[PDB]
């Protein structure tokens, strides 16, 4: 499997 | 003290570590057999921030689910966050165990933006239940997670009761104050087993 | 000693432990391009517990497969098991190599409940084959997991022969008295490469 | 993905 | 010294350990909200090797994308790999920061068979751009990664701007000799959050 | 899931 990952909105949970 | 002596010290301490840091079995580890109810247990702060897709086409938003609480994997990001100060989240331990101490452990400050971390859990309890499934459950202690303590924190219950358990709720009270979410990275349930 | 000498004995201690805590090459690592082989190498134990299910409906049993041998991951659970006391497992190595020593290694006591841990391998061997299936490959060592020794285990072959390999068996004969399986957690095969 | 897990029987081999 | 010092030393050093061990926030991790571009930025080196199936058949060869450049393992193989000495690589950052160091890391020599690492980045640049795709961005430093020091390096800008930025470029102009491709694993932004 | 893995050609690249 290969999936591309991007954030469109802001950072996730910290 | 003698170089030998040192050497000692630091075999004996690098030995510690890779415990699991803490030296102390994990019932709530969830390789090791533990896992979590979900329908039990708080709902999932929603975000719409990571969009994962294959081949070209979008597919969804992945957001972290309630079981990264009980998986090792403790980098910024790897926790579950939930809506507001206060959070239900229940386990079933890989053994019915008398709970003796837990653990709980945030990412560390030093590696955190600011080097705050106000989405840390503050004041916690713990109930343990004995048939899984709502009752109420016996509260077994009522912490609190020190923000300015290190990232690892084990609480050892005042003089637990004898009675086992295999089902157990975390319930945060309240955060460090975070105005969004709650996140929680790790969290570990110790005792004695039934044998 | 100076404090000097104990800062440069803790970055020199801990260096070796980020060197894949032995500091030497892993000819069976996984990611370095070793592969088990599956069809020669024993049955996994059957167990029907893990049950993982996504978007409402059941799905299968997860169980750990032979490859989990081969992965870093050693925390409870991340293990390969096998029906009894003695098993086959396979690997083809990143490399054609002298192999001068093995490591194995199971979870720490420490991290086990009642601090046992009965389905460690105990006597195992070791042969090499030079060409892949079957016609029984030369015998390299015979040595014994010590479950009250350290977790990680390096074992150094007594004069081992020249020949090079790309195929190995890790054949383990007894455990340490589990009724129903054996774990296995990591395997490593160290070397001369051919170059 | 997201898929829920759940022990039905004992522990898994340890 | 006393042994009262001792713990205290080795305690420090777990600790900085256990935070990245380098201490200082990674605006570039990937679980922390980091992501690569990959429209903008390098073709990966094809090989052709690792052939995963399931239930009997063959599906593809898997090869390691830019984003493990942003993950925190590093064994050996969990690098992102292309062609020749030279490669661009573009992160748009967790978060909008003024950039004060960025790590660079490689596989240990000592895990290297015949602890060499030729595939390991030589000289390099870091640019910063602040409004993504194409333009061509600020220089702020061209480094060296120093293939006889340890495996984690930290370059401290020599006196940088205090423009912010957000989206950035690696860009690997040698390496330290493979003839066919570089492997890169796993590369570190720091700097002072826009706040 | 439980997807074998082999190495058809050399290693991979390192």
């Amino acid at each position: 499997f290969y999936p591309m990952l991007r954030y469109t909105n802001g950072p996730p949970p910290t | 003290v003698t170089e030998e002596q040192v050497h000692h010290i630091v075999k004996q301490a690098l030995q510690r570590y890779s415990e699991d840091r803490i030296g102390l079995a994990d019932y709530a580890l969830e390789s090791g057999g533990a896992s979590v109810i979900s329908t039990r247990c708080s709902e999932t702060y929603e975000t719409k921030t990571a969009l994962l897709s294959l081949f070209g086409i979008p597919l969804w938003y992945h957001s972290q689910s309630p079981r990264v609480i009980l998986q090792p994997d403790v980098h910024p990001g790897n926790c579950w966050a939930f809506q507001g100060p206060q959070g239900f989240a229940v386990v079933r331990l890989s053994a019915r165990i008398r709970p003796t101490a837990v653990t709980l452990e945030h990412v560390p400050k030093a590696l955190s933006p600011n080097s705050t971390i106000s989405s840390a859990p503050k004041d916690f309890a713990i109930f343990g239940f004995d048939e899984d499934l709502q009752q109420e459950g016996t509260l077994l202690g009522k912490f609190t997670y020190d923000q300015d303590g290190e990232p690892i924190q084990t609480f050892h219950f005042q003089a637990p009761t004898m009675a086992t358990y295999q089902v157990v709720e975390l319930r945060i009270l309240t955060n460090w104050g975070h105005p969004e979410y709650t996140c929680i990275y790790r969290f570990r349930v110790h005792g004695e087993p039934a044998h």
